[PDB]
């Protein structure tokens, strides 16, 4: 009876279609390449980002090895930008 | 309107419905009686005799078509007729024979003609011209 | 690309990497064919799903039927039987008639 | 006067392909906000915690 | 209206089946036809019909279509 069942049920299908729909909106905009994120397709950071993928789970800041040299310039305009992605992703993370 | 003033008869519109909504399967209203006559004009004739058109042009159709539609039966005549429902049959099915020297696929083509014209006409005139609620079951 | 590169510039700003960013990447590379994984997750609730389903019996194969079977029964017309045109229409699985065939 | 019995007047007005509002469709910002699962609770016979 | 083809309306109702259902798909085009065929009988055999009942009718339309048609040139002429 303390269970909520209904209720629950109740909000976890709205929210579950929202982010349907917000994760939806970030692939589209991630398809085209004029209108994903300006950081995927400069090609200064190219090799940033290869570095950075091919050890996603894994932060290796220090260390570096000059693969990071150019980013480490740009890092208020990055985390300026991407809030959103990322914050879309932790949010289905959440749900 | 003056001239649906003219169809005061009671013949025109015939007896309260059976059930309370509308007549299905009886033929007490004026427009069965103009599907039949479509349907007897609606036949191929001989060579030696003179088709509908011929003879009378749109003016036959135009006259049945307003005495229908004045007195509202517009709807049910759409919907209850018997070389619409023909048509629509053998449009499904796609046969064609001899019917008592009536060839099917001929007479499906007139029909179609036909019923586009009457669409015509009804369209017109309603364009021209610009609730009984029921009660739900009682518990005994 | 993404999720690794706020992640970054987060940790040089700042020192420390965000508070969600293992998480989240555990997901990340957790979910990568993600139906093979779900297929290991589901085992425990397997009874009450295949319960939900196998309900479905009763609805989804009889809301399949063809053209033809549909014919039969005159689906749908007010006038098949006259007399019954006041009759309310009604059934013991209301919800049932007009669920959604692709849900 | 004679020919005036079988006239009625006509409905026919002048308008614009399109009207707009008054007031358009004014965008909103997104605000994150966590799953509450509390906002139901004055529906009906609500269970408070 | 009032007078000759309210007569005819008459005599042809009385001669029209009672009843008449419309079949359904599984009996055929070609059984549809005989079968329609077969009901009307009395009315696809009636002599006077295509001479008389027509022929009141087509006056009737081409009364209503010539008032139409004057009314749609008179409004042209008023322009």
């Amino acid at each position: 009876s303390q269970q909520k069942l209904a209720e629950k049920l109740t909000i976890l299908n709205d929210r579950g279609v929202g982010m349907l729909t917000r994760l939806y909106n970030i692939k589209k905009a991630c398809g085209d390449p004029k209108a994903k994120p300006s950081y995927l397709i400069d090609k200064n950071l190219e090799s940033a980002v290869k570095f950075i993928v091919r050890k996603f789970p894994a932060v290796e800041t220090r260390n570096n090895n000059q693969q990071l040299a150019q980013l480490q310039k740009e890092k208020s305009e990055i985390l300026k930008n991407l809030a959103l992605y990322y914050f879309t992703f932790v949010d289905v993370m959440e749900f | 309107t003056r001239i649906r003033s003219f169809l005061d008869d009671p013949i025109w519109r015939g007896p309260l419905p059976s059930n309370g909504v509308m007549h299905v399967d009886e033929c007490v209203e004026f427009h069965r009686l103009w599907s039949a006559m479509q349907f007897v004009y609606c036949i191929p004739v001989g060579t030696h005799e003179f088709t509908v058109e011929q003879c009378f042009g749109d003016g036959l159709h135009w006259a049945g078509c307003m005495i229908i539609v004045l007195l509202g039966q517009q709807r049910r005549f759409a919907v209850l007729d018997f070389c619409y429902h023909l048509l629509k049959v053998q449009k499904h099915d796609g046969k064609d024979e001899i019917i008592k020297n009536v060839p099917l696929k001929k007479m499906v083509e007139r029909i179609r003609k036909f019923q586009i014209l009457n669409d015509e006409i009804i369209t017109i005139l309603d364009k021209y011209l610009k609730v009984r609620c029921f009660q739900p079951p009682i518990h005994q | 690309a993404i999720i690794g590169l706020y992640n970054y510039a987060h940790e040089m700003t700042h020192g420390a990497s965000d508070r969600e960013y293992p998480r989240l990447g555990q997901m990340i590379v957790d979910y990568e064919n993600p139906l093979k994984k779900m297929m290991e997750e589901f085992v425990p609730h397997s009874k009450s799903l295949s319960d939900a389903l196998i309900s479905l019996q009763m609805v989804y194969p009889r809301r399949n039927l063809s053209a033809d079977q549909w014919r039969n029964a005159q689906l749908l017309s007010l006038i098949s039987a006259p007399s019954t045109m006041l009759n309310p229409a009604q059934s013991d699985t209301m919800p049932c008639e007009y669920l959604s065939l692709d849900a | 006067r004679e020919i005036g019995i079988l006239t009625t007047n006509k409905n026919t007005s002048r308008t614009h392909k399109i009207i707009a509002p008054a007031n358009l469709e004014r965008p909103v910002r997104y605000i994150r906000k966590p799953i509450d699962y509390t906002i139901l609770d004055d529906i009906g016979h609500g269970v408070k915690v | 209206l009032q007078g000759t083809i309210l007569q005819y309306v008459k005599t042809l109702m009385e001669v029209m089946p009672k009843i008449c259902r419309l079949p359904r798909h599984e009996y055929g085009s070609p059984g549809i036809l005989e079968f329609f065929h077969h009901q009307l009988k009395d009315i696809v055999e009636y002599a006077e019909l295509k001479t008389v009942c027509f022929q009141n009718l087509r006056e009737v339309g081409n009364a209503i279509l010539f008032c139409l048609l004057i009314e749609q040139s008179l409004s042209l002429e008023e322009v």
